Order: C-alpha cells, then structure tokens, then sequence
C-alpha cells in the first residue's frame, strides 16, 4: 500500500495497518489507504498498486492518521507531527539545552 | 459524543518509490 | 491548514485538530482535512498546501464536523450552525 | 449494538476563503 | 444539503442531520453530505449548495447511511432498504396476506 | 472490534430539485 | 452491489452489509460501497449501479474493510488478507 | 480516551471484476 520508514511512523504515532490519508501537495490528489513499515533509516515513502495512479516519485505529500475519542479528551488532544525537508530528513526539535556559548 | 481528531502526520515527505506492480 | 478564526470554531463547536469536511460551493470540490485555530477576530479561513489545490481566495465554502453518538441521542441532536455573509460576518440564524 | 450514528456536529455555512497558499508550510 | 421526504427517511431509518453518502447512478459521482427532512408525501429529493455540482434534476441516485456496532452484532445486522420506481414511488412489500381468490 | 455497516438506503430515487443557491 | 463470493468474504473476514473500500489497480479509481454475498464458489466480484462507472469486467481491484479498536489492540492486530491470481483463485500468502 | 484507531481488518488483494452492470437493480 504505502510503506513508510518505521522511524517516521514512530514520530507520527502511525501504526502498521492503520488507515492513512495522503494529501499530494504536488498534484492536489487526495486518497486513503493503510500504512506498512519500511526499514528503519531507509527514509522510504513507497506507493504501491492502485495508489501509484495518485502519486509519483518526487511528489511532496502529507500523510495523516485520525483517531476517535470522547469530546472531553478531544479538547486537550495533541497530535504527533513530524516535519521534513530535503531528502526526507526529519527536523528536530526538541533543541538541546544550551550548554555552550 | 465522540470526536474524530488528527492523531499525527508526516508533513511534506517526498515519495521515493511508486509502481502499480508493488504489493500491498 | 484550514486555519479558522477561533470565534467561528466556537460557534460551530469545532475543536482544534478535529477532522473537518470542506464543501466548495464555488467550484464543487469536496475534501477533508483538520481544523487549526486562527487568531480570535481575524476572520481568517485559510487553506494551505495540498488543500490550496481545492480552494482559492474568494470561494464560498461550507466547513462541517461530524461526531458519533448512539441512536437515541442522535434522534434529538441539534447541530451547531453559524451562518455567514459579507466580510465573514457571523450570524446565529439565516 | 448499541448502534452508533454519524451526525453533523456543526458547520460554518458559506464562509469565504481569505487565504490560500500551496507553499505555506503550515 | 439534501432534503428527503420524511416518509423515505422513515423507511430507510435515516435521521435528520445524519451523514449520508449519495451515489449518482446517472453520472457516477459519489459524495457525502447530511440529510434534512422534506415534507411527508412530497416525494422530494433536493440537492443544495455545493452538492448541486454533483447531481442534477432527473438523475437517479442511491442514498445510504452507515452505523457502527461491535462485530458480534454486525454478523446478524439487517439494513433498512427502500426501493423506488418512476416518480419516487416507494415499492412495497410487505404483501397483503391473501384473503381473496 | 467495531464494524461499519450499512444502516439503510434509498435505492434509485430521482433528484427532484437542485440549485447552488438553496440553503443547507 | 459489490457482490462477492462468500468464500472470499470469509477469508478476508468481511461481513455482509459491511462498508468496503474498492481500489481499482487498473484505472486508479477509488470508491466506497458495501459488501453483499454471492453464492459460495461462484468466484463472483460484481459491481452494480453507480459503482459500475468505476470498474469494468477484467479490472484488477483491492477490496478492503476497516474496523475500529483501541490502541493496544491495534498495535498487535493482524489483518485477514487473501491473495488472488488467475480465475480468482485464492491463496493465503502471495 | 481511550483513543480508538481505524485499522485494516482485511482485504481481497488483486481480485478480478467478473460482472459490471449499471442497470442491475441489485
């Protein structure tokens, strides 16, 4: 379906076999599939099968998952967001506490 | 009353591989 | 993201980070995203990234959220609706 | 059961889009 | 959104303000909105606003709602289906017990 | 484990009115 | 409806009247409907009505169902997958 | 919470469509 470096899944809290939405920034296509884990550190985002009609190598995409919970909990819920640049390099931060000047 | 909330996202990742013949 | 003036979110009962559907009255496009709050009183309705392929400045849209509940509750449920005109001027009734 | 319904919670009806940016990373 | 003769809502178990999927048999478009009640006996199916880009007067559509429940209950669940012909005339049946020959 | 099931449907109704300016 | 040989439904754990997603590998179309059982051993995958605008005889498709469960359960969950080739000949592994 | 996930329950992978009818009322 869509294979994703396990490190990226860890950061976003996305599970293997979880429903995901993929929003293609490059071409505007929007679709839903499920996540599979790619090897840790591979930095892979692979699209397979039917979904390959909706994204090409080099396209920039946002991959999201959604959960349900009662309203009371939802009021303070915080999503797990990972940001990327360049060749799927995950940005910190999480900055190191300043120990040098 | 149950809400649907953003759990998490990968923001602006790049597709590295794509093929109609891959499994999954 | 779809950033939305917090006052508008309050009136519709929509939460930050809640899934929303956007139905574009102008072009007929229909998509789903999530809500983020914009500054109170800004009157902002902002689409970013991929969603900017589906709406443009000036387009008239409906932004909806859906919840789940048991049948009995559903049968007496009253949605939170805010109606707009003009410079995103909000009213309680149409 | 209990059987659970999906119901319109609320909506902003005929709001106008004020900003649209493909490149806003936000 | 989409207004529907209350008699039709009653038969299908669809509620005012419930999420509905509309599948357009005429043009193949598929979309999701919410139901509003039209006057009983009006035989109205009205599409409003954005949704009017997806259906026209005379199009044949299927309107569906979905519910969730645990697997054990789902195994025997029975949907509420109403069938139509002509000018939104709901078909029986429910046949009358034969009392005449 | 919670399933999503068809609750009900109106099978082959005809649209009687349609307009971008209707409310709802 | 999407009528599906009952044997196939059994292997994938899909129920009659359950919501399903259909992803068309041949044409890239993606849609959602519900499953109805076809006769056991018929090997039928039938699309009707509106859905016939999205698939044709000969198209290769993936038919999926989704369930909800708490996080802990989700983290050890194993989907029920049936793999096909040929004349809709089913296998347990690919 | 508890926070509820949407997970792939199962799938039929690469089945072939055998019948397609716009007019089958079924």
């Amino acid at each position: 379906s869509c294979a994703i470096d396990q490190d990226f899944l860890d950061a976003a809290g996305i599970l293997e076999n979880e429903a995901i939405d993929i929003w293609n920034v490059t071409n505007g296509k929007r679709f839903s599939t499920y996540a599979i884990a790619a090897e840790r550190g591979s930095r892979i985002i692979s699209v397979a099968g039917a979904a390959a009609h909706c994204a090409s190598v080099g396209d920039i995409v946002i991959i999201a998952s959604f959960v349900t919970m009662p309203d009371e909990e939802a009021r303070t819920w915080r999503p797990n967001v990972a940001y990327f640049e360049g060749d799927n390099e995950m940005k910190r931060t999480a900055k190191a506490i300043p120990v040098q000047v | 009353m149950i809400r649907t909330m953003l759990q998490g996202k990968l923001h602006r990742v790049k597709v590295t591989h794509a093929d109609l013949h891959y499994e999954g």
